[PDB]
RNA sequence: UCGAUGUCGGCUCGUCGCAUCCUGGGGCUGAAGAAGGUCCCAAGGGUUGGGCUGUUCGCCCAUUAAAGCGGCACGCGAGCU
RNA sequence: CGAAUGCCGGCAUGAGUAACGAUAAAGAGGGUGAGAAUCCCUCUCGCCGUAAGCCCAAGGGUUCCUACGCAAUGGUCGUCAGCGUAGGGUUAGGCGGGACCUAAGGUGAAGCCGAAAGGCGUAGCCGAAGGGCAGCCGGUUAAUAUUCCGGCCCUUCCCGCAGGUGCGAUGGGGGGACGCUCUAGGCUAGGGGGACCGGAGCCAUGGACGAGCCCGGCCAGAAGCGCAGGGUGGGAGGUAGGCAAAUCCGCCUCCCAACAAGCUCUGCGUGGUGGGGAAGCCCGUACGGGUGACAACCCCCCGAAGCCAGGGAGCCAAGAAAAGCCUCUAAGCACAACCUGCGGGAACCCGUACCGCAAACCGACACAGGUGGGCGGGUGCAAGAGCACUCAGGCGCGCGGGAGAACCCUCGCCAAGGAACUCUGCAAGUUGGCCCCGUAACUUCGGGAGAAGGGGUGCUCCCUGGGGUGAUGAGCCCCGGGGAGCCGCAGUGAACAGGCUCUGGCGACUGUUUACCAAAAACACAGCUCUCUGCGAACUCGUAAGAGGAGGUAUAGGGAGCGACGCUUGCCCGGUGCCGGAAGGUCAAGGGGAGGGGUGCAAGCCCCGAACCGAAGCCCCGGUGAACGGCGGCCGUAACUAUAACGGUCCUAAGGUAGCGAAAUUCCUUGUCGGGUAAGUUCCGACCUGCACGAAAAGCGUAACGACCGGAGCGCUGUCUCGGCGAGGGACCCGGUGAAAUUGAACUGGCCGUGAAGAUGCGGCCUACCCGUGGCAGGACGAAAAGACCCCGUGGAGCUUUACUGCAGC
RNA sequence: CGAGCUAGCCCUGGCCAGGGUGAAGCUGGGGUGAGACCCAGUGGAGGCCCGAACCGGUGGGGGAUGCAAACCCCUCGGAUG
RNA sequence: GUGGUUCGUGGAGCCAUGGGGGAAUCUGGGCGGACCACCGCCUAAGGCUAAGUACUCCGGGUGACCGAUAGCGCACCAGUA
RNA sequence: AAAAUGCAAAA
RNA sequence: CCGAGGGUAGGGCCCGUGACUGGGGCGAAGUCGUAACAAGGUAGCUGUACCGGAAGGUGCGGCUGGAUC
RNA sequence: GUGGGAGAGGGUGGUGGAAUUCCCGGAGUAGCGGUGAAAUGCGCAGAUACCGGGAGGAACGCCGAUGGCGAAGGCAGCCA
């Protein structure tokens, strides 16, 4: 069957990245919130 | 005229393709082309703003004059007559003693190895482009301007013209593709002749595919669909219509008038 | 019984009732004989194969000693369809 | 706290129960070790082989190599491991990516728009599996290699000399540069063969010292050269176009080769040289190494979908950009600079282990599922990437041992019968490839067709045709034809491998669909009709700017229905809808103010306020049917009945034409009649009493098509009469590991009663030692899911409209 | 917050063994006043035929605390659009 | 035409303003709840201004507050696995 | 240039 | 080897017969109408097309086998 | 053969004027149409009758005949 996560590294960081979330007022408090909580990641890992 | 086929298949009994002998040689382009983007219905916004359209076929722009009046009494040859892939006519690569190179939709009746020329002098006969003041009353002509310097705007399709029907003052009446009577100004220019190409309402697509190469996806009934989608959907077995008959968007679409009351160019139009 | 008692028909497996279809035993006869009619006793066993239809039922073909009628959640879906 | 299908946690029950994840498959010897079916090595056996082998890309992130380890992970075991600890291991000017280019799209000086957040946007910039760009063969490690080493071969940048030239760009021009189908010529990869060359060694078990058998017989390589191909005209004159300028490019006229002739660029070959190099035998291992050798290193044949590559032809749906590169000139500068040759130096960052059709990725798992590109050998079958077996290489699917019950699953067979089975031939079976003979209605002339239905098929010998490569030959490949004969039950001897025919319904056709209960007669479809839209089009998206439409222009575009094709599509415009109408009626704000009012001494301030003029809309008047829609009733009447061509009359906007009709529609209904059958609620043909057909929500047909639905026949069958036997995987037994819903507590029997109306649990009676095992499903109103049906709730939500009330839009 | 599932579109690439049928055109011969046209060869079209990969999911059986929260077997549809 | 206020159009003034019209400078102008008169109040169409007030990331004090199923989600390398 | 239908069977 | 014939399959022609259906002939006095023969009361006929209970009507073209005071 | 002739014989392209219709304008009223007589219809929203402008399609008056041409069907403004 194919399953609905078909991981491929540019596509997560071009989505969920750190500068994509800064672009939009949605984004850029999705930092916000997550920072406040004290998240030790603000973003998904990588690479 | 109009090449047919033998049943070989089922679909090729009544498809019917347009005749190309009427093309001089140019299968391929002078690169006066210029890539077309397609838009696949979409708006700018990521929206279908005109349904059922994209796959289909590769094009290539071919930029063609709409305007002969840059050039008024250079001269040209006509060197081709070859398929432009957007539009309904064919047209004419036609070499300029300029030197330059140019487009031009062709006429039914001119040929290689023509004479052409535009402006207010210009013999009338097919392929000039005069202003319309300058064109004999009841001449047929196409390509022409609705406004003077805006480019060539009515008559472009296949087989259409329109002819002079006669002047009043600074403006002359036309009578359009439509049938529709209009003021156009004496200053705009038109090109002597019909367009030509004209076999062309008579091809037949023939199978569903050939609709699809054209660029056009299938077209569904509001008929089949439920009310969520459209006035016409819903009631279990087929059914009627029963509402005068509707748009997706609910106006009613067998007969009631959608062009502009207070529009400005009331003023210009005689017709229907 | 609705914090669930799966519904017709079929197949499978039966079991029981008798208001008995057959076979056994009888009385009356408008019973000569053979063959019937009708009532009485009798639940031991038996009670066919097909065409049509989802059908139950029913009609029909070919037979039969007979081709019985009911109950068992209109028996039986933690047995099947 | 005792209950909330409460919440958290712990421990029970089912239970030593199901299962232990593909039925490709195992056996033994030896080794190690406390311990061994499970680790190592050997022999035997089995399984993949267009893979279950090998190489790339994603994705994963140390899983890699090695030493030490066995608590947990591993469905058992474990001495093993993808596991624990530790140590190692990834080497690039040339491979990929970046100090290159642009695609969609993103972003975006300019600019436009938006209450704010923000939305658009030309250039530009970003963006690649596309364009562009310079490395091939070996060897080496336990673990990396186009990366190190070995050989041969290139690239850019910087400096320098020599020679050449108006040098010069982000600007002009050329080029880059493009589809799909079919392809020619020559090569290569790859493969088969060789009586030739090289090679350890073998003669078994009856035979063979043999032109025996077994093994191998290449790889890379600049200049030069050869063969095959790609690209390309040369000179002048004029010049007003390519947004400045060009000597370039375009265009016109001359002249000369039309030919690769040349110039040029790729491919292959050959090449100085470098390097590989089998079986077998012996060691030497978790596998690698030595000899074989001074290895040989050649001829023939088949041959790409790959290369030459911008090759060719046909066709219509008409097939990226930009840079690199060349060229032209501009400022500038011509001590510059650029081109060519040579020489020295300079050349950065990131990736590089390993898995990668999977036990390392996506699926909670060492999950029978999903995952893009390349290579993918041999023989035989017509071909083939099919199928059977098989190299190379890889596996035996991380529980085993027995036993030989019911039952289940997956398989094999069957006397006679042959659809009686059953909603239905569901299922299985039959048929099956190729070559030849043959082949109907009907048809749109293509079809229908593999219609149907037949015959052939192996092997041996003889004679003989033509082709390819060679040479016009031999050998090697390739198609064939003819005669004679041998064997079996059987020659597509195994495997892959249509059952056929008749006949209705629906849909023209190929397509599309409810991912995960519907693939259809639904949707699409070509095509027909209506309608809107003159172009800043209509229409859609957006508050807007903007965009789509469309770089289109009525032969176009948008909306609606109908749905190839054939023959057709009748009557009603009263109502609704749309369309047309300068009058008239009505009508809002506004205009206008007769005339009235509050209040002040008053000048006045401030209020009402009738006429009248006043838009759309509505009203009124027409039109309109491929616009919403609609297309009658009662009574009489013909030689006997019978029926009613005919008449009367009431109503209507008008009363259903053609054609169909017990129908995907017919209630009564299994209508009646015919056909089929021994028998036919179905089926086919009829009739017409059409409950309640009927013409674009189209009417009636239509060849061809269909995993659609109906009916009939033939063929053949374990579907059946009606079962039997056999096979394997389970079920059972032993050793290892060991779940699950469920569960008020239980010391849990039958009958007849009773009871909230269906009792193991109450009464009466009967029957009944205690405890399990394998089996069957009648009951515990068995489990599961706080019934989906039904109602209730002034509970939700999707949908509709001439329900109300708004809003957008117009 | 989501189109790394699925739906459509846009840009750029790749894939489709083998076999069968044999349209137009062209060429030649017949035919004619010239034509239509007929035959033969060539030719190689097609939402054409059979069938792998690939894409499906027709019918049945199995599975049903599964190998699997859609799977397995046999069968079957398309396979140059 | 709207908003604010207790004011939901009401007799609806005040305060703010999107549209239209549009003055005056102390004998000017705004207000005292439609309007008028009379008597009063106040000076619009520029700007600034501590303090008293709100809060608790942080530090301290204190509790008829909790005591590891409580108390913060976290007493423990938790916004972690 | 015209209102207007019909006429038992046999002889 | 050929071979009467038998068997299996697929065509062709012909004859009979079939629910029902199409018209045709004929049949002493049936029903409806008046189309034609006298400008037959619309001159008739006619090929074709449409329509209509029926004869027929109407369109287009044609013929005189019709028509002048 | 050569020289002449008549003709609506055919094919193609153009072109003229009369009239009908519709639309625009102008003036202009109470009716027009139509028949056997009428009604339906058209007209105060300005019809008919009148003038001017424009569009478009078809057919070609007088010549013209009982004539011509063609095999028949058939062929008639004018020009090449
Ligand atoms: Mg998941
Ligand atoms: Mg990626
Ligand atoms: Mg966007
Ligand atoms: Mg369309
Ligand atoms: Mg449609
Ligand atoms: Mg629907
Ligand atoms: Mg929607
Ligand atoms: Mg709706
Ligand atoms: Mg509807
Ligand atoms: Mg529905
Ligand atoms: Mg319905
Ligand atoms: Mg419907
Ligand atoms: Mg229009
Ligand atoms: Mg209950
Ligand atoms: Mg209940
Ligand atoms: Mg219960
Ligand atoms: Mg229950
Ligand atoms: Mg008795
Ligand atoms: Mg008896
Ligand atoms: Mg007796
Ligand atoms: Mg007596
Ligand atoms: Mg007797
Ligand atoms: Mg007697
Ligand atoms: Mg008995
Ligand atoms: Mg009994
Ligand atoms: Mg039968
Ligand atoms: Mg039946
Ligand atoms: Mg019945
Ligand atoms: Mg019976
Ligand atoms: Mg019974
Ligand atoms: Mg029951
Ligand atoms: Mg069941
Ligand atoms: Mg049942
Ligand atoms: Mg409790
Ligand atoms: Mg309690
Ligand atoms: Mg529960
Ligand atoms: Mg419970
Ligand atoms: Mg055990
Ligand atoms: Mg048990
Ligand atoms: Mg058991
Ligand atoms: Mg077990
Ligand atoms: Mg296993
Ligand atoms: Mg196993
Ligand atoms: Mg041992
Ligand atoms: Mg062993
Ligand atoms: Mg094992
Ligand atoms: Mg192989
Ligand atoms: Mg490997
Ligand atoms: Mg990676
Ligand atoms: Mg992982
Ligand atoms: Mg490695
Ligand atoms: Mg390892
Ligand atoms: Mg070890
Ligand atoms: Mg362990
Ligand atoms: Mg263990
Ligand atoms: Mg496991
Ligand atoms: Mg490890
Ligand atoms: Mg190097
Ligand atoms: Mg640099
Ligand atoms: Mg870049
Ligand atoms: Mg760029
Ligand atoms: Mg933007
Ligand atoms: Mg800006
Ligand atoms: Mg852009
Ligand atoms: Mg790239
Ligand atoms: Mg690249
Ligand atoms: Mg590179
Ligand atoms: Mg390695
Ligand atoms: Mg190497
Ligand atoms: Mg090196
Ligand atoms: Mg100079
Ligand atoms: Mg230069
Ligand atoms: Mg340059
Ligand atoms: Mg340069
Ligand atoms: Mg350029
Ligand atoms: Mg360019
Ligand atoms: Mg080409
Ligand atoms: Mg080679
Ligand atoms: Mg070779
Ligand atoms: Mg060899
Ligand atoms: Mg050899
Ligand atoms: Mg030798
Ligand atoms: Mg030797
Ligand atoms: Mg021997
Ligand atoms: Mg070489
Ligand atoms: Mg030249
Ligand atoms: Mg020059
Ligand atoms: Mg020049
Ligand atoms: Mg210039
Ligand atoms: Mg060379
Ligand atoms: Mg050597
Ligand atoms: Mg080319
Ligand atoms: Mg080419
Ligand atoms: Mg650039
Ligand atoms: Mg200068
Ligand atoms: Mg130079
Ligand atoms: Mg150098
Ligand atoms: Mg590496
Ligand atoms: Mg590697
Ligand atoms: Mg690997
Ligand atoms: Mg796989
Ligand atoms: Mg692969
Ligand atoms: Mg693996
Ligand atoms: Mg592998
Ligand atoms: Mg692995
Ligand atoms: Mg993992
Ligand atoms: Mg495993
Ligand atoms: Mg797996
Ligand atoms: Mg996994
Ligand atoms: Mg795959
Ligand atoms: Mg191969
Ligand atoms: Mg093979
Ligand atoms: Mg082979
Ligand atoms: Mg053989
Ligand atoms: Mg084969
Ligand atoms: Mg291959
Ligand atoms: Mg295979
Ligand atoms: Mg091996
Ligand atoms: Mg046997
Ligand atoms: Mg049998
Ligand atoms: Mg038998
Ligand atoms: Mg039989
Ligand atoms: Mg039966
Ligand atoms: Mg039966
Ligand atoms: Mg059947
Ligand atoms: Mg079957
Ligand atoms: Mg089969
Ligand atoms: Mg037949
Ligand atoms: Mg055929
Ligand atoms: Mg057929
Ligand atoms: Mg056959
Ligand atoms: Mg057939
Ligand atoms: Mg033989
Ligand atoms: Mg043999
Ligand atoms: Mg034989
Ligand atoms: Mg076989
Ligand atoms: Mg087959
Ligand atoms: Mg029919
Ligand atoms: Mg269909
Ligand atoms: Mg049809
Ligand atoms: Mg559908
Ligand atoms: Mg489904
Ligand atoms: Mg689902
Ligand atoms: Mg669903
Ligand atoms: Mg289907
Ligand atoms: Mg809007
Ligand atoms: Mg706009
Ligand atoms: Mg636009
Ligand atoms: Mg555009
Ligand atoms: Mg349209
Ligand atoms: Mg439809
Ligand atoms: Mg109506
Ligand atoms: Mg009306
Ligand atoms: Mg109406
Ligand atoms: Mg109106
Ligand atoms: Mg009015
Ligand atoms: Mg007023
Ligand atoms: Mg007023
Ligand atoms: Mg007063
Ligand atoms: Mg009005
Ligand atoms: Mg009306
Ligand atoms: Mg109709
Ligand atoms: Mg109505
Ligand atoms: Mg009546
Ligand atoms: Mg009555
Ligand atoms: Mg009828
Ligand atoms: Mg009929
Ligand atoms: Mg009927
Ligand atoms: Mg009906
Ligand atoms: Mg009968
Ligand atoms: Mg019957
Ligand atoms: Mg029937
Ligand atoms: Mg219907
Ligand atoms: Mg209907
Ligand atoms: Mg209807
Ligand atoms: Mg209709
Ligand atoms: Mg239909
Ligand atoms: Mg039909
Ligand atoms: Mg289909
Ligand atoms: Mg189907
Ligand atoms: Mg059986
Ligand atoms: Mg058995
Ligand atoms: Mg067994
Ligand atoms: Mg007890
Ligand atoms: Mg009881
Ligand atoms: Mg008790
Ligand atoms: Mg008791
Ligand atoms: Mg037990
Ligand atoms: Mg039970
Ligand atoms: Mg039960
Ligand atoms: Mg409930
Ligand atoms: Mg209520
Ligand atoms: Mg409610
Ligand atoms: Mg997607
Ligand atoms: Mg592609
Ligand atoms: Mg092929
Ligand atoms: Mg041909
Ligand atoms: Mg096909
Ligand atoms: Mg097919
Ligand atoms: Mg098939
Ligand atoms: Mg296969
Ligand atoms: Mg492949
Ligand atoms: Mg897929
Ligand atoms: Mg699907
Ligand atoms: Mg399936
Ligand atoms: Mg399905
Ligand atoms: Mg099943
Ligand atoms: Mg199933
Ligand atoms: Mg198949
Ligand atoms: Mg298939
Ligand atoms: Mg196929
Ligand atoms: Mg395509
Ligand atoms: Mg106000
Ligand atoms: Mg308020
Ligand atoms: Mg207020
Ligand atoms: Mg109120
Ligand atoms: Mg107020
Ligand atoms: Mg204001
Ligand atoms: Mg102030
Ligand atoms: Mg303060
Ligand atoms: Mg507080
Ligand atoms: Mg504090
Ligand atoms: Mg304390
Ligand atoms: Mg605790
Ligand atoms: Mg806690
Ligand atoms: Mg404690
Ligand atoms: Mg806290
Ligand atoms: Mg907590
Ligand atoms: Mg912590
Ligand atoms: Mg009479
Ligand atoms: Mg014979
Ligand atoms: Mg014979
Ligand atoms: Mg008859
Ligand atoms: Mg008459
Ligand atoms: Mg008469
Ligand atoms: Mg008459
Ligand atoms: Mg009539
Ligand atoms: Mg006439
Ligand atoms: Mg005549
Ligand atoms: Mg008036
Ligand atoms: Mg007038």
């Amino acid at each position: 069957m194919k399953r609905t996560w078909q991981p491929n590294r540019r596509k997560r960081a071009k989505t969920h990245g750190f500068r994509a979330r800064m672009r939009t007022p949605g984004g850029r408090k999705v930092l916000k919130r997550r920072r406040q909580k004290g998240r030790w990641r603000l973003t998904p890992a990588v690479r | 005229a109009v090449k047919k086929f033998k049943p070989y298949t089922p679909s090729r009994r009544f498809m019917t393709v347009a005749d190309f002998s009427e093309i001089t040689k140019t299968e391929p382009e002078k690169s006066l082309v210029k890539p077309l983007k397609k838009t696949g219905g979409r708006n700018n916004q990521g929206r279908i703003t005109v349904r059922f359209r994209g796959g289909g076929h590769k094009r290539l722009y071919r930029i063609i004059d709409f305007k002969r009046w840059d050039k008024v009494g250079i001269p040209a040859k006509v060197a081709a007559i070859e398929y432009d892939p957007n539009r309904s006519a064919r047209i004419a690569l036609l070499h300029y003693v300029d030197g330059e190179k140019r487009y031009i939709i062709a006429p039914d009746g001119l040929q290689v190895g023509q004479q052409v020329v535009a402006g207010p002098d210009a013999p009338i006969q097919v392929g000039n482009a005069l202003p319309l003041r300058f064109i004999p009353v009841g001449t047929v002509v196409h390509a022409v301007e609705l406004e003077p310097k805006k480019g060539a705007k009515l008559a472009r399709a296949a087989g259409t013209s329109a002819q002079i029907q006669g002047r009043e003052g600074d403006y002359v009446i036309l009578r359009l593709p439509s049938g529709e009577l209009r003021k156009v100004h004496g200053e705009c220019y038109a090109t002597v002749g019909a367009v030509g190409n004209a076999d062309h309402k008579n091809i037949v697509l023939g199978k569903a595919g050939r609709s699809r190469w054209l660029g056009r996806r299938p077209h569904v009934r509001g008929a089949a669909m439920n009310p969520v989608d459209h006035p016409h959907g819903g009631g279990e077995g087929r059914a009627p219509r029963g509402r005068p008959p509707a748009s997706p968007w609910g106006w009613q679409t067998k007969g009631l008038k959608t062009r502009k009351r207070r529009k400005p160019s009331s003023r210009f139009i005689i017709a229907r």
